[PDB]
């Protein structure tokens, strides 16, 4: 059940005023939002996608990204415009204003959890329950663009190909990493459950051994973990790669991974599924959009909280996005 | 005396030239003559004598008047003598030709792109055998010849391959002086008991190449320096220590001396003293047949890597050589100073096909035609003046494809690219237009914030650069009105291909700063492979030297002056870090061509004499930016004002075009015209428009309020 | 209408006089009719672009009482998109703008690269006479910056005081790189000046 592969034609077709930028489904209802460039939300039921369910402009501006995340209970949508603005809303069908955020000076990125990436120079970290500035941290002498947080450890590639992973508690940087000539763009850990299989016992305590990199450059690099100590080790905090991925004939938007098969998405109107162990590429799916394909989303297999259906969707330039299901 | 020559010297003072070349033949012969006939042994000497008249006396003459010469010596000593010819040769004793003497090669596809591959061909030997002759003879040597005639070529290729000599070359700037010449045999030669300067050799003699000798500037009182320099090294065999004061011999040394015709701008003529002492050879352009033969066996060679159409080499060599024949022919630099042409571009042509080819998917022969009609567009018909002459070229390339052997072959439908994909093929035009205009708004969100349009004419010029960009020695003139956007377009391509941008932050500099900036670079570029691309304007220039520095690197593949001594010696160090002096020095050459690319972005058509140089011409892609049209400023218009609604009383188009129409008057009322007073004259119009009409409708809104109130 | 004279006549008519310019104008209007459209007839850019206040505050500090002076510090003023020059050998407008701001006027002439990195630093007004022997500026007269805001002078990154202004004078009757970016101005008295002046007069 966990090695299904969607198949080629597209189930259905959402259509969309304007460019999709950002696409996420409910983990518990039939239902999915996408978010565009300009400030437009559409949601959609998943076996309805005829009328748009709620068409809400709460942005002024562009949106980068959002995603969603469910409350150990109710489902928390964050959503995010240029003009530095931060928005949770409610659903009930519609979107009721829960909270608005504010400490960015510039146009905000991406969000993870509350916490976010911006084009400002400066991370900063709040709590959804306070609301107010807890944290702030400079990543790197040039900023950063793929965050994530695994419990307590973030790694973070920035505009001059640097990668950083720092512990929140301990405040120091546990290692360094490079080996790109084009500035990342998405940078994922890998865990455990090849690259699930564990070599030894303290990076079983670990969990994180390899990480994915993707670029413009049409490359997919998996990289290596050095040994951390917490306090940094000077002789144990570099990175290395092992295998360089290609195939794609254009920049590579964003990347998912799940159980050995991973799924990429790039701007040669394709999205390309490989495997992890022999590298040759399970399947090319051509002709999705009209446009660039700009992001794609599926059930999350790595969290047992959310259940993995059978379901797949991607957003596009074109404005329309493709949803599979079957 | 009567026929024509060029650098005019007296009579009197070519038979040094001739005796001493016809004495160190029979020197070279005699210990042959001994079992020899009385008639042959005349027979023999009188061919030699013949053979040092014709080429002493009519050397700076053409192959017609050579042979006039040669029909007037024949009939002038009678016909009881041996006969000379153009071909004719002595040989082991047997009269023969040139013709049974040529080697065969067949070189494969991934050396072309050497330029120091010599081909073998007729003229070629003949010169090879009379320069090692005049060589021999202990005589100074001067070539002089239309741009192209491969003098560089062929003198690497005369002291590359020879036991007994070698090379050091120096290319002379506007400002010459006296130590360069002692910089350049500082390397290679060393002082002995210092009385006497030898070569660091013993057994082979050094020879110092030097080329454009036409180039160096006379003084106030009519007069230079550094041909009196020469004069003196190569007739009192020897000079004075400026710094020391003694008299320093030197015995095996030799001046060897390329140049341009005097007629060319910039180029002076010498005084007769210095060229009486030395010898004149016309180097012209050879001649149909021996290109036609040189392009085959490049067409061949080019072939073997699509072994498909193996024998179709023959017909696409005819209908290049004939090209270029006619591309020569129906205009010339009469008309504007850059049209010269050259094998060097037709050179350059089978590079880019070559590049093509191998970077590209599979071929068929309709691709491969209209690949080589895309390239010949590209590289022929690009820095052109009218459409009249481009359609011209349209139907040049349409007759010669079909006289010797369809779809398109206009440049501006044939559309290939190396963006779109990782191969070289043809595209499709709204894939690359949403893709320029994505990679444009996200380098405006990242590191530039203009607010900037995009359209077709620049994006076809961002093609341009790209396709010259991508090869290796590609480095492109970008002339054109000023606030085009060439400068920003250098930029975006060398962000899209990944080559980082670095510029010269200059009066208030000096050569030493700005050669510690270029041995930066040069040193970034050895260590970490860095992709260089340096900006240069008109500011960034003042002094010639400059682009003397920059020509040396372009007409040759290297700077053979500037890198030397403890530079040398740290970056062997590094090298060897990373990783024979002949071979070092040729891969050094390799990743410095491969791996460094100048941009010059000039707007004026110091930049006359710039552009007006053959040897500048060499390795740059002259690109003809040129001023806007009125159909694409109508279009830049129109996509401006799209983000200002303004419909009132459509008249978007009408107000855009009589401002066209305006500006065309005011320029026909007060030669390039910059389009920097439209583009003002459009981002005023839109910010006032848009500040005043918010301000009346606030104005409008309270006239409102109280209306209705009032009412 | 009068915004699209406005904008024409204060970035297309900044070095021609009296003449000229009215020819420019009548064959503009022409067009503008041809082309029908609305506008004005009895307008001037003057009525339009200049308040009574500040003309006074101007006027306070050597205002000439010909409109070809009122309009050539207008079309100065109205350069804020792009940087101003000043072609005037007679040497008043440096009088004017020193007189009319004071001690935000610091005068600058071709260590200036040092003093300019001071005034830019200081958030500090220059002027320098002779200009033809103008290169450190060049980003700042193209204004491209790199956001933080931030000066890449030279070699070394400063930072923008953000109420910075920069005046180009020469007396000379110029690189064309420089004279794009600039907005020329025109000070030269011709025989439309007599003929205007004995008119009114
Ligand atoms: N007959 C030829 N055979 C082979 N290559 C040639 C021939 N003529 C010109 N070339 C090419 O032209 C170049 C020589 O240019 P050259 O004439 O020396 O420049 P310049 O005119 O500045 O002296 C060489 O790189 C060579 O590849
Ligand atoms: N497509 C365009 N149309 C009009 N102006 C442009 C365009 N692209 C760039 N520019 C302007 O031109 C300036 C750079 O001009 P540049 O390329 O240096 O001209 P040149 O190469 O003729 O000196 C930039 O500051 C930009 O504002």
């Amino acid at each position: 059940v966990l090695k299904w592969i969607p198949r080629n034609l597209p189930s259905c077709l959402i259509n969309v005023e304007s460019s999709v930028t950002s696409v996420k489904l409910h983990p518990n209802l039939p239902i999915v939002f996408v978010a565009t460039d300009h400030g437009k939300l559409y949601a959609f039921d998943l076996f309805n996608y005829t009328i748009p369910l709620a068409s809400l402009q709460s942005h002024t501006k562009a949106i980068t990204s959002m995603d969603v995340l469910f409350t150990n209970n109710y489902l928390v949508i964050v959503t995010a415009s240029k003009d530095l603005q931060i928005h949770v809303f409610k659903w009930v069908c519609k979107f009721q204003q829960i909270r608005s955020l504010l400490g960015h000076e510039h146009i905000v990125s991406a969000v993870k959890i509350i916490a976010s990436c911006s084009r400002d120079q400066t991370v900063k970290i709040w709590d959804f329950h306070n609301g107010w500035s807890l944290k702030t941290f400079q990543p790197h002498s040039q900023w950063v663009r793929s965050i994530d947080v695994l419990g307590d450890y973030i790694i973070s590639g920035s505009h001059d190909t640097t990668l950083r992973l720092t512990h929140w508690p301990s405040g120091n940087g546990l290692s360094v990493g490079t080996g790109h000539e084009f500035p990342i763009e998405k940078v994922k850990f890998i865990h455990f459950i090849r690259f699930r299989t564990p070599s030894t016992d303290r990076y079983k305590n670990w969990g994180m051994q390899y990480c994915v990199s993707a670029s413009r450059d049409r490359t997919i690099k998996i990289w290596e973990i050095p040994l951390p100590t917490p306090i940094p080790n000077p002789t144990d905090s570099n990175f290395r790669c092992v295998l360089t991925l290609k195939g794609h004939l254009s920049w590579v938007r964003d990347i998912s991974i799940r159980g050995q098969y991973l799924f990429s998405c790039a701007d040669d109107k394709s999205v390309r599924c490989w495997d992890l162990n022999t590298g040759q590429c399970l399947h090319v799916w051509e002709k999705l959009h009209t446009g660039f394909v700009n992001c794609l989303d599926l059930d999350v297999d790595f969290d047992s909280n959310v259940t993995p259906r059978q379901m797949m969707v991607t957003g596009g330039l074109d404005c329309k996005s493709n949803v599979f299901m079957r | 005396n009567d026929l024509v020559h060029i650098l005019g010297v007296r009579t009197f003072n070519k038979l040094e030239t001739a005796v001493q070349l016809a004495v160190h033949l029979i020197s070279s012969y005699r210990q042959w003559f001994q079992n020899l006939d009385d008639k042959s042994l005349k027979d023999v000497i009188t061919l030699l004598i013949k053979r040092s008249l014709l080429y002493a006396l009519a050397g700076d003459s053409t192959g017609e008047s050579q042979r006039a010469f040669i029909q007037t010596i024949n009939t002038y000593f009678g016909h009881d003598s041996q006969e000379l010819s153009d071909y004719s040769t002595i040989v082991i004793l047997s009269f023969s030709s040139f013709c049974s003497e040529i080697p065969s090669v067949s070189l494969e596809a991934h050396e072309v792109m050497r330029p120091d591959i010599v081909i073998p061909t007729i003229d070629t030997i003949k010169h090879e055998k009379i320069f090692y002759d005049l060589l021999n003879s202990k005589r100074g040597i001067i070539l002089c010849g239309p741009p192209g005639s491969g003098k560089t070529m062929i003198m690497n290729n005369a002291l590359r391959n020879s036991s007994l000599y070698d090379v050091v070359g120096i290319n002379f700037s506007k400002d010459t002086t006296t130590e360069h010449i002692l910089s350049a045999l500082h390397r290679h030669t060393n002082y002995v008991t210092g009385l006497t300067l030898l070569p660091k050799s013993d057994i082979k003699n050094l020879v110092l190449f030097c080329d454009e000798i036409n180039l160096p500037k006379l003084d106030k009182y009519g007069s230079q320096n550094v041909v009196l320099f020469l004069r003196q090294l190569m007739e009192k065999q020897g000079f004075w220590k400026t710094p020391e004061n003694k008299w320093v011999t030197i015995e095996r040394i030799h001046i060897v001396g390329a140049c341009n015709p005097p007629t060319d701008p910039g180029r002076i003529p010498m005084s007769e003293r210095f060229t009486r002492h030395a010898a004149i050879l016309y180097l012209g352009y050879p001649s149909g047949k021996s290109l036609s033969q040189i392009y085959e066996i490049y067409y061949k060679a080019i072939f073997k890597l699509v072994p498909e159409f193996r024998s179709y080499t023959e017909p696409f060599a005819r209908a290049s050589v004939h090209l270029y024949n006619e591309c020569k022919a129906r205009y010339s630099t009469g008309l504007q100073s850059h049209y010269l042409f050259s094998p060097r571009e037709l050179t350059r042509l089978v590079r880019g096909v070559y590049t093509a080819i191998n970077t590209g998917p599979r071929q068929t022969l309709r691709s491969l035609i209209r690949l080589w009609a895309y390239e010949a567009w590209r590289i022929f018909a690009d820095r052109l003046v009218g459409v009249k002459e481009k359609n011209s070229f349209e139907q040049l390339l349409y007759e010669t494809v079909d006289k010797y052997l369809l779809g398109n072959i206009s440049s501006t439908s044939l559309l290939f690219s190396g963006l779109l994909s990782l191969d070289f093929k043809e595209v499709n035009k709204t894939d690359l237009v949403n893709f320029i205009e994505e990679r444009f708004k996200t380098f405006c969100d990242e590191e530039l914030e203009v607010p900037m349009v995009i359209h077709e004419s620049m994006v076809d010029h961002i093609l341009r650069i790209d396709r010259a960009l991508k090869q290796v020695q590609g480095h492109m003139m970008l002339i054109g009105a000023s606030r085009t956007g060439k400068t920003i377009l250098t930029r975006f391509v060398a962000w899209l291909n990944g080559l980082k941008i670095v510029q010269p932050k200059i009066r208030h500099s000096n050569l030493s700063d700005f050669d510690m900036i270029l041995k930066k670079a040069i040193s970034d570029c050895s260590l970490k492979e860095s992709r260089t691309c340096l900006i240069i304007d008109e500011s960034n220039i003042l002094e010639t030297a400059f682009l003397e520095r920059m020509n040396t690197l372009l007409a040759n593949a290297d700077i053979p002056d500037l890198f030397q001594g403890e530079e040398y010696d740290k970056l062997l160090n590094n090298l060897r870090n990373k990783t024979t002096e002949q071979e070092l020095y040729d891969w050094f050459v390799g990743e410095i061509a491969k791996n460094l690319h100048v941009v010059f972005t000039i707007c004026d058509p110091k930049s006359s004499a710039m552009i007006s140089s053959p040897a500048l011409f060499n390795r740059c892609i002259i690109n003809w930016m040129g001023d806007w049209d009125t159909k694409t400023m109508s279009q830049v218009a129109n996509n401006m004002v799209d983000v200002v609604p303004m419909e009132f009383t459509t008249i978007r188009d009408a107000v855009v075009n009589i401002l066209i129409h305006f500006d065309r008057n005011f320029y026909q009322k007060m030669n390039p015209r910059s389009p920097g007073y439209f583009i003002d004259g459009l981002r005023a119009l839109v910010k006032l428009v848009t500040a005043k009409y918010q301000d009346l409708q606030e104005n409008q809104r309270f006239v409102n309020v109280g209306l209705e109130k009032l009412n | 209408g009068n915004c699209i004279i406005s904008s024409i006549y204060e970035t297309y008519f900044g070095h021609l006089n009296e003449r000229e310019r009215g020819d420019m104008l009548v064959i503009l209007k022409r067009l503008l009719g041809k082309f029908a459209v609305k506008y004005d007839v009895n307008y001037r850019f003057i009525d339009y672009l200049v308040t009574l206040d500040e003309k006074m505050k101007w006027l306070e500090c050597g205002l000439d009482k010909n409109d070809y002076f009122l309009e050539n510090m207008s079309i100065v003023m109205n350069s804020q998109d792009a940087v101003p020059f000043l072609l005037d050998p007679s040497s008043h407008m440096i009088t004017v703008i020193s007189n009319y701001y004071g001690n935000k006027t610091v005068l600058l002439s071709f260590g200036f690269v040092k003093r300019l990195e001071n005034a830019v630093r200081f958030g500090s007004v220059v002027i320098i006479q002779d200009g033809e022997f103008f290169p450190i500026i060049s980003r700042l007269i193209s204004r491209e910056f790199n956001h933080a805001v931030t000066v890449e002078i030279g070699d070394h990154e400063v930072d923008v005081s953000g109420d910075f202004k920069l005046f180009i004078h020469s007396c000379d009757p110029i690189p064309i790189f420089l004279r794009s970016r600039v907005r020329l101005v025109h000070f030269v008295t011709n025989k439309e000046s007599i003929e205007t002046r004995i008119f009114d007069i």
